[PDB]
């Protein structure tokens, strides 16, 4: 019982906040990651790295609000605040996109502490690390699409900015330079999310639409009592309900509840591995076959060719102001535009 | 082909709904 | 950069003279340009006839000249074609016509400098946009 | 019994494998109708020409498109929302020339799955159940209604419904950005926040659930085989699923009450999916997302832009390069 | 159940409010005067309205040097001018 | 206090209202306060509206909703729908505002110092949700009431000087209606009309004797049904097919409101009699024809000749046929071909838009409407930035029509979901299992294996 | 009897404090015209 020991005791107390071992990555990472976002959409400008003003003192609102990603001929800089770009200075440290990547390391390393806390409480608590397991989807997608990404491209210019419009021009991009939404790893992502949101929905609509009368109460939430032995809803009716409504239905809760698990984070996982392609430009773009058939047959049309024209027009309109370190000049009558608009 | 194999793998999961939902494994109160 | 007085100087008529508008008529010529024309010419383009904008440039090869207080307020009482030969303020809205186009009823003489003063001095801030249309955006 | 006392009990029957039931009436023949035509249509039908510019899209197989590509592709913009039953075309092959099918299935199908709600209440009052799942399944269901019907009704023709189709579902939804700005609309974004969190606490829960099944198993065995169908016993310890989750979080934000929780559950991505529907439904007639276009000007009146203004542009070139054939006048007004 | 003080108690005791009628508003306070005098921009490095461009300039001050990045910011200001 | 907290009224607080149920004084306290609210709001926003109006700009630039209610019953306006007096606005708010007071007090009154149940002290006024009879009666003066307010539109229109009628000959204005149609062939032909296109159900009414005649014939239908139902009981039929308690009811009223939610909707969005487009702009079909007709009229100024001009795709640039020939604008506007409104009228022959029309008789004043509505068409931002949702900050415009449907949508929708919520509830509390399954009596143990 | 100064009470005035100063310097700015 040395002081290892005793600073053991110490971290794992009973209190309102939990700390533990991984508390020590965790809270500093996490609080510096938070208010690094809530510092830099608040007073810091995106000016100098993208044109753009992103913070309330410059006049955005919450919707409009960011912190950027660095200048694109940043490259990959850890652009550490003593690091050789900045050199110690704060204020110049802010106008080139440091917080950028203060925000994306210390939430990378807060997101590890976070993950370490599902372990460290399951193990004290003496359940099994399903939290931890399933919390794999998070990561997956924090590193992939705000690392792997810009790491496969020019420079973190390319990463999303941390913001609600700024992530929203992060989709559209994808549009119209990935075609993402033609990707077969994207795909499964969806199913899994709109299908996880399916199950949260449904099991939770079943289970309260097949509850035991409990009380007298005509509000039934308070007949259920935690320490209860018996299932609180009928496991037997619910099955007979969907068996005879969709066909088939659960009735092993714990395969319901692994499934509940299964679903979305396979689904994020999918859609990492295919952001891990984007990274490279390894994209589903197009169908070959498709193309060759078009190029040849100029009265061949589906909506998969229609969708392209639409990807050529947002490269086209939004290049110039969205990459503004390519200088890019597209006269008027280059535009790609169809009739009248 | 392509067609062929599209419409025989649909086909397939249609097959698979009928089996799942009328030769499923009944669920036994035990 | 600044709202500045030079930003401000603009021509008063086709002989040389410019006036310098206060921020105020600044200000006024912005919410009244909003209030009784913005509904087509939103940006300096026109909506129902793109094919004329309110660039400054395009005002001054407009017959008589357009690109001048003066020409802009007259325009305002008794709009022409482009090239003067047709008096259309049957289908613009203009003082002559305040009784087709009621929103015209309450815009007096000072009222009208302050929107022909908006139309000469947003291009000099907005450069291309103004009259540019989405292109520009 | 008479006959017709016998059928009602026949169709009324709890112990029909599949639940008839008079909304089964309806939706049985419709859902039917609507999937046979489809299948057809998805396999075999040749191109529609969906903007009414005589400019046909082809969306079957065999014409062409795989199973991304292809599509039933809308009613013809010159049909609008005029109603175009197989006997109001003077053949097949004009019927199909002009998206006939589309409206056979929507019609059939939005029948066909409002009835399979009224049938969800139906079922759960012949089994003694609460009625609720229908109003669940009501999020689904309105939105729906939204992209095939209400969506089409306000901008005044079905040409303008979402495809049945993989490819042609992110066309409606680029174009939709191109002229709502869907992203911008808090309905969307409650939308966002209904689904992300219905996945996210589908996740929560089940991992909660999984992680604190008691023991009843050996370790060359399924734990699922730990829990039987019908037993009366809970599976899992929920005194210790919320010992856990109110620590990794704090104690009063962890649900201690099963009945709660799963209302939540229910509750969460239900309400902001019928947001979602709420946000195409209104977007229907032209209540648009936000607007900040030009909003941050500097002291001189410069344009300072934000990330508002480069969604801008890239809604632009959606805007100007969709239907390139079919505008002839500057405004795209429906 | 885990020691503190309820949550609760504490906000409803009036000594509670006579330390928090003074912390709080003199926080929101000192926020504002970080913002009313300007000091915000300095720390920061924001662009006061009459900063973003020289009077004639179009063009934006972006950024196209890593190791240089701090000079080529400094002469952006300078030309502030 | 009864039944005011959980355990002995059933009810959590968040469902505290169905603690009123079987309280009758009280409910009757919540309702008359309730429709306080409302007439509160009609009053308050009336006058809120009128503060804020300027005469000489359109109404649908303004933000209003309730003006264009008061001067559709020809209140306040003149030809062209030009306000030529507010003074009617004024009064409309004050006595509104005025009345909620009153039903304020009652409701209030009603609530909490009255007697918590009516039935002990009047036996007229006292009601069992389960007595079929004193229900219907109810429903019966309700009727009465109903038809009555019916009937004060058709004296507004044919006594006290009409309706603002759109397409009064020779331009917009108020005018009185002598000759209501009665025919029940045209008044109940409305009713079995298709609601799809070119069609639209009773969307479609287009003229003010058709407007009058059908609320002369709701008003009496709505009469005579109030007296049937104070004079019957519910029949056997009826008995069995439905569910009789407070909640039931609810749940009816509830799909009723919904429906005639989203009928508003539409009403507002398409039709520009009942909802003139001088005081909530130009409908949606509305405004795309008129910027076809806007480039039309620019293109042949400068020579076109527009009835030859073929567009890119082959289809006429300004003018083709409807599937069925009529002659209509081409462009994506084609859809729009089924829309009727008093500036396009006067070019429209047997065969749809006249080419003869088109060259030669165009006024001014058609040009000046079809250019105002093209530039107010109902597209607009949330934050109310007018125009397409790329448009650049610059004029502040969201078209009534806009705001209208799509407030009731959502309103429509969500009471469906409460007709749902609160049918199924309805029919599970009245056989007995709205509080979950008896563990002892589950009916699903009691029935055969599915397999 | 409770302690003041915890875990518990840290954790609340690192967001709290900061919540409330940056409030005050938002609520400034709607002030600020060009
Ligand atoms: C009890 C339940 C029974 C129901 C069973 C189903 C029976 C069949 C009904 C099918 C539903 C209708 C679909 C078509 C609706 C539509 O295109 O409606 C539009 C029509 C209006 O039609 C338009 O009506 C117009 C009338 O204007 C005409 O006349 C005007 C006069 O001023 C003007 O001049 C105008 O310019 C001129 O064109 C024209 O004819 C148009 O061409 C025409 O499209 O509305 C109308 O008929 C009335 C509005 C109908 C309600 C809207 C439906 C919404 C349902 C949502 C459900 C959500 C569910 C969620 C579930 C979970
Ligand atoms: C667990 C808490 C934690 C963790 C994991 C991090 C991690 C990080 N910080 Mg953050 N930080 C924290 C808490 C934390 N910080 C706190 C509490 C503050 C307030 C003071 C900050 C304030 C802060 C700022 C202002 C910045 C960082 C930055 C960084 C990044 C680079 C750090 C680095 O290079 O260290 C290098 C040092 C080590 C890895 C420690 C090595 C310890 C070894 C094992 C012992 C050897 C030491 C030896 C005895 C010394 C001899 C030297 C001699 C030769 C002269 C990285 C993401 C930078 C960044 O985000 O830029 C974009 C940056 O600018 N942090
Ligand atoms: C005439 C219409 C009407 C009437 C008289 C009732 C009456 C009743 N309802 Mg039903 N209901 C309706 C329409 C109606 N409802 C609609 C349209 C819906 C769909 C949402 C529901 C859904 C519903 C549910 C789910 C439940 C009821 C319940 C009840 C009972 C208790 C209600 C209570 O205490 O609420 C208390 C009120 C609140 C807690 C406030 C709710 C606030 C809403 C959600 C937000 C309003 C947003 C506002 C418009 C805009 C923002 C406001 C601003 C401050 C920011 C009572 C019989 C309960 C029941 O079944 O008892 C038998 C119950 O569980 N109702
Ligand atoms: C239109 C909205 C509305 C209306 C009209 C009512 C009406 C009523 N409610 Mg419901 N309720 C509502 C919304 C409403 N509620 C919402 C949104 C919720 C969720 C928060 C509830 C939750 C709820 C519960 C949990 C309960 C009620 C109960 C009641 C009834 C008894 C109230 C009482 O005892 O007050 C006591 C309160 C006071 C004495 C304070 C003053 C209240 C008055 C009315 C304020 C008047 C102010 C007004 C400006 C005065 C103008 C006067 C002027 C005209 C001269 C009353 C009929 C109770 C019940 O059913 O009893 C049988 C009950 O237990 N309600
Ligand atoms: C039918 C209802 C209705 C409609 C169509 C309108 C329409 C309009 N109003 Mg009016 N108004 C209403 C009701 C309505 N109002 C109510 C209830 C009030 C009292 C608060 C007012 C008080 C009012 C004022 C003081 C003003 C207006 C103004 C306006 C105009 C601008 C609106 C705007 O900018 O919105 C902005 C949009 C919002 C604030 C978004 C509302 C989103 C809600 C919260 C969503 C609702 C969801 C649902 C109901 C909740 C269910 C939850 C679920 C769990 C069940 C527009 C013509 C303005 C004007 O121009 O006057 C000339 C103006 O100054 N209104
Ligand atoms: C639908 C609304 C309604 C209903 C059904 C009732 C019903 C009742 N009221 Mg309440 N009340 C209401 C609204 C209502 N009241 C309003 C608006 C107020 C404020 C003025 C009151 C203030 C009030 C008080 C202060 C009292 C009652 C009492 C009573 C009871 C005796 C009434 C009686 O004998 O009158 C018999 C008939 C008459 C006196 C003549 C009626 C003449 C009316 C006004 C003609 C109106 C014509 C037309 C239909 C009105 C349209 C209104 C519409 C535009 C909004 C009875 C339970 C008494 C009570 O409960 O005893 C304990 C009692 O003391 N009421
Ligand atoms: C609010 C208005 C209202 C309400 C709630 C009621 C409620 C009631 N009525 Mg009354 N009634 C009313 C107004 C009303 N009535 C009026 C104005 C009249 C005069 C015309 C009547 C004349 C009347 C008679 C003659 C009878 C009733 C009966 C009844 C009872 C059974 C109703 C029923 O089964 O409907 C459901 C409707 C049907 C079963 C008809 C077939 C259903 C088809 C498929 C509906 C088709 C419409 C569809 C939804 C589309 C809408 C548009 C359509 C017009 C094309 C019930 C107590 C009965 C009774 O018991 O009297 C004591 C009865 O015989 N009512
Ligand atoms: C970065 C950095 C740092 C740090 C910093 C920090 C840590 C900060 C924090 C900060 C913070 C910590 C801040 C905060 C703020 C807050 C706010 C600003 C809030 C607001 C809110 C609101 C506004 C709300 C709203 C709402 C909601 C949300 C919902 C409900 C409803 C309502 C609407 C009410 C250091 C120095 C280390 C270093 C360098 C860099
Ligand atoms: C029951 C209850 C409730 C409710 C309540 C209510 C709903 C009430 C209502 C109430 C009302 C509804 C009230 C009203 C009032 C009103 C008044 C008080 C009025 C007055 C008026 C005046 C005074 C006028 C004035 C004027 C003139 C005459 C001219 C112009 C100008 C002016 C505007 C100034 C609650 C929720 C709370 C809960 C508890 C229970
Ligand atoms: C004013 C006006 C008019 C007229 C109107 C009228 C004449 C109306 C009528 C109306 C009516 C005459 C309506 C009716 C309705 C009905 C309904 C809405 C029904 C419902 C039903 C139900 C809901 C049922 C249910 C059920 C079934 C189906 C089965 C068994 C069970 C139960 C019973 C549950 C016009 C357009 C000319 C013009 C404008 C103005
Ligand atoms: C940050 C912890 C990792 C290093 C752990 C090495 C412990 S080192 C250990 O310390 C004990 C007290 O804990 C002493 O009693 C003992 O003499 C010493 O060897
Ligand atoms: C319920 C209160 C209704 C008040 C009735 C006001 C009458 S309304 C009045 O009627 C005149 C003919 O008598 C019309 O000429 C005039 O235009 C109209 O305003
Ligand atoms: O169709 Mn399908 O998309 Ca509704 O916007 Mn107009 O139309 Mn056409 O353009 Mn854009
Ligand atoms: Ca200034
Ligand atoms: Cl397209
Ligand atoms: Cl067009
Ligand atoms: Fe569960």
């Amino acid at each position: 019982r040395g002081w290892f020991d005793i600073l053991d005791d110490w971290l794992k107390r009973d209190r309102f906040v939990f700390v533990g071992w991984s508390g020590i990555l965790l809270f500093p990472c996490a609080y510096l990651a938070l208010g690094g976002w809530l510092t830099g959409t608040t007073f810091v400008t995106s000016w100098y790295t993208h044109g753009l003003a992103s913070s309330y003192l410059e006049g955005c609102n919450f919707l409009t609000v960011a912190v950027s990603t660095p200048a694109n001929s940043m490259g990959h800089s850890l652009l550490l605040l003593w690091g050789p770009e900045a050199q110690g200075d704060f204020t110049r440290w802010c106008q080139l996109g440091g917080l950028w990547t203060f925000i994306a390391l210390h939430g990378a390393f807060g997101l590890i502490g976070f993950m370490l806390r599902q372990f460290e409480i399951a193990r004290l608590v003496g359940v099994r690390p399903y939290n931890a397991i399933a919390f794999s989807a998070p990561i997956a997608v924090f590193v992939s699409v705000f690392l792997i990404y810009p790491l496969g491209q020019s420079s973190w210019f390319f990463a999303p900015s941390f913001g609600v419009a700024a992530i929203f021009r992060f989709l559209l991009f994808f549009q119209g330079f990935h075609n993402w939404t033609l990707n077969p790893f994207h795909m499964m992502g969806v199913a899994g999310v709109l299908g996880g949101a399916l199950l949260c929905a449904i099991h939770g609509a079943t289970v309260e639409n097949t509850l035991f009368q409990d009380g007298e109460g005509a509000s039934t939430f308070r007949a259920f009592n935690p320490t209860q032995a018996e299932e609180t809803y009928s496991m037997v009716t619910a099955n007979r309900f969907w068996s005879q409504i969709f066909g088939i239905a659960f009735s092993n809760k714990r395969w319901l509840h692994f499934f509940m698990l299964f679903v979305p984070v396979t689904g994020l996982w999918m859609s990492a591995i295919g952001v891990v392609g984007l990274a490279l430009n390894l994209r589903s773009y197009d169908f070959i076959s498709q193309e060759i058939r078009a190029a040849e047959d100029p009265e061949f049309e589906t909506f998969y060719t229609k969708n392209l024209l639409l990807n050529e027009g947002i490269r086209a309109w939004m290049a110039p102001q969205d990459q503004p370190h390519e200088n890019f000049v597209f006269p008027e009558e280059v535009l790609p535009r169809g009739n009248a608009l | 082909m392509e067609t062929i194999t599209y419409v025989f793998i649909f086909a397939c999961i249609i097959a698979l709904f009928f089996f799942a939902i009328f030769f499923r494994e009944p669920p036994r109160i035990t | 950069a600044e709202l500045t007085p030079e930003v401000l100087t603009v021509p008063l008529n086709s002989e040389g003279k410019t006036i310098t508008l206060t921020e105020k008529q600044y200000l006024e010529g912005k919410r009244l340009f909003q209030y009784a024309c913005a509904s087509c010419h939103v940006g300096g383009i026109t909506k129902t006839n793109p094919s004329l904008d309110l660039r400054t440039e395009t005002l001054a090869l407009a017959t008589p000249p357009r690109d001048n207080i003066e020409g802009l307020v007259d325009y305002m009482k008794n709009p022409t074609t482009y090239d003067g030969e047709q008096e259309i303020a049957e289908v613009h809205p203009s003082l002559r016509s305040a009784d087709i186009f009621p929103k015209m009823r309450n815009l007096t003489e000072k009222d009208l400098v302050a929107i022909a003063g908006h139309i000469l001095v947003e291009p000099k801030i907005l450069g291309d946009k103004w009259g540019g249309g989405k292109v520009y955006y | 019994a008479n006959l017709w006392e016998r059928f009602c009990n026949w169709v009324t029957s709890t112990d029909n494998r599949l639940y008839v039931g008079w909304f089964g009436v309806i939706m049985i023949p419709t859902l039917l109708a609507a999937t046979i035509c489809f299948v057809i249509a998805f396999i075999a039908a040749p191109p529609v020409d969906i903007d009414g510019i005589r400019e046909p899209v082809s969306g079957s197989l065999l014409y062409g498109n795989n199973i991304i590509t292809g599509a039933v592709v809308p009613s013809s913009n010159a049909i609008g929302l005029h109603f175009y039953p197989i006997w109001e075309a003077a053949s097949l092959d004009e019927w199909l020339y002009n998206g006939g099918p589309y409206q056979l299935i929507i019609f059939h199908f939005l029948l066909g799955a409002s009835c399979y709600m009224g049938r969800q209440w139906e079922l759960s009052y012949r089994l003694g159940m609460r009625p609720w799942i229908c109003v669940a399944y009501s999020a689904p269901l309105a939105s729906a209604f939204a992209v095939f019907l209400i969506y089409p009704i306000g901008q005044g023709s079905f040409s303008d419904g979402m495809p049945l189709g993989i490819s042609g579902t992110f066309n409606f939804m680029i174009v939709f950005q191109a002229e709502h700005n869907i992203l911008m609309h808090p309905f969307h974004q409650l939308g966002v926040a209904g689904v992300f969190g219905g996945a996210l606490f589908c996740a929560m829960h089940g991992s909660l659930v999984t992680s604190s099944l008691i023991r009843e198993t050996t370790e060359t065995e399924s734990a699922n085989y730990g829990y039987k169908f019908g037993q009366e016993e809970e599976t899992y310890n929920i005194v210790a699923a919320h010992g856990y989750f109110g620590r990794l979080i704090f104690q009063y934000a962890s649900f201690n009450n099963s009945r709660s929780l799963h209302f939540f559950l229910a509750a969460w991505p239900v309400v902001g999916v019928w947001f979602a529907a709420l946000g195409i439904s209104t977007m229907a007639f032209n209540l648009n997302g936000f607007n900040f276009n030009h909003s941050v000007i500097d002291a001189k009146g410069n344009v300072i832009n934000t990330w508002a203004d480069i969604i801008n542009r890239a809604n632009l070139g959606m805007e100007v390069m969709h239907e390139r054939n079919a505008h002839n006048f500057p405004l795209d007004l429906a | 159940t885990t020691g503190e003080r309820p949550f609760s108690d504490i906000i409803t005791s009036v000594r509670y409010w006579v330390i928090h009628s003074i912390t709080i508003p003199a926080l929101f306070i000192a926020g504002w005067l970080f913002v009313s005098t300007g000091l915000a921009y300095d720390v920061f490095g924001t662009p006061r309205p009459d900063s973003y461009y020289a009077q004639e300039q179009r063009s934006i001050p972006l950024v196209t040097d890593r190791f240089e990045a701090k000079q080529q910011v400094e002469t952006f200001l300078e030309q502030l001018k | 206090a009864t039944n005011r907290d959980q355990e002995s009224s059933g009810f959590a607080w968040w469902a505290g209202n169905a603690r009123l149920i079987n309280l009758s004084g009280k409910l009757l306290g919540a309702h008359v306060a309730h429709a306080g609210l409302i007439v509160f709001w009609a009053g308050a926003m009336t006058l809120f509206e009128l503060a804020h109006f300027i005469p000489e700009k359109p109404m649908y630039e303004q933000g209003l909703i309730l003006i264009p209610h008061i001067a559709t019953l020809g209140w306040g306006v003149g030809p062209g729908g030009e306000v030529v007096d507010t003074f009617p606005f004024f009064v409309v708010g004050v006595v509104h505002l005025i009345s909620s007071a009153v039903l304020g007090f009652g409701g209030v009154y009603h609530a909490i110092r009255g007697p918590e149940t009516l039935e002990e002290y009047s036996s007229f006024f006292g009601y069992d949700w389960k007595d079929k009879n004193k229900m219907t009666t109810i429903l019966g003066f309700h009727l009465i009431v109903l038809g009555i307010g019916a009937l004060l539109l058709v004296a507004k229109a044919m006594f006290f000087g009409g309706l603002y009628d759109t397409w009064a000959p020779g331009g917009g204005d108020v005018r009185v209606i002598t000759n209501p149609t009665l025919d029940p062939r045209v008044i109940f032909g409305y009713l079995l009309k298709s609601p799809f296109g070119g069609e639209g159900w009773i969307v479609s009414v287009n003229n003010l004797e058709d407007v009058v005649g059908g609320h002369i014939w709701i008003g009496l239908i709505c009469i005579a049904g109030g007296i049937w139902h104070i004079l019957t009981t519910p029949f056997g039929w009826a008995r069995r097919a439905f569910i009789w308690s407070g909640e039931a009811y609810l749940s009816y009223s509830l799909g009723a409101l919904s429906m005639m939610g989203f009928i508003a909707t539409c009403f507002v969005w398409f039709n520009n009699t009942v909802y003139p487009s001088e005081f909530y702009g130009p409908t949606g079909p509305e405004a795309s024809q008129a910027q076809a007709m806007t480039f039309l009229i620019r293109d042949q100024k400068l020579g076109a000749n527009v009835g030859s001009a073929q567009g890119p795709t082959g289809l006429g640039k300004y003018l083709m046929r409807s599937p069925t020939g009529e002659i209509i604008f081409g462009g994506e506007t084609m859809r729009f071909w089924d829309f009727r409104g008093p500036w396009l009228e006067p070019l429209r022959g047997p065969n749809g838009l006249d080419l003869n029309k088109i060259k030669n008789d165009i006024q001014p004043w058609q040009e000046r409407r079809a250019a105002e509505y093209m530039t107010h068409a109902p597209l607009g931002s949330l934050n109310s930035v007018g125009g397409v949702a790329t448009e650049i900050n610059s004029v502040n415009f969201v078209s009534p029509r806009s705001w209208l449907a799509t407030s009731h949508f959502v309103l429509a929708f969500f009471f469906l979901v409460g007709h749902l919520w609160h049918a199924g509830r309805a029919r599970a509390a009245a056989a007995g299992f709205e509080k979950g399954i008896d563990r002892e009596s589950e009916p699903v143990l009691s029935m055969p294996s599915l397999d | 009897s409770y302690p003041i100064f915890t875990v518990r009470w840290v954790a609340v005035h690192t967001l709290a404090v900061p919540t409330i100063f940056f409030l005050g310097a938002i609520a400034a700015m709607q002030f600020i015209q060009r």
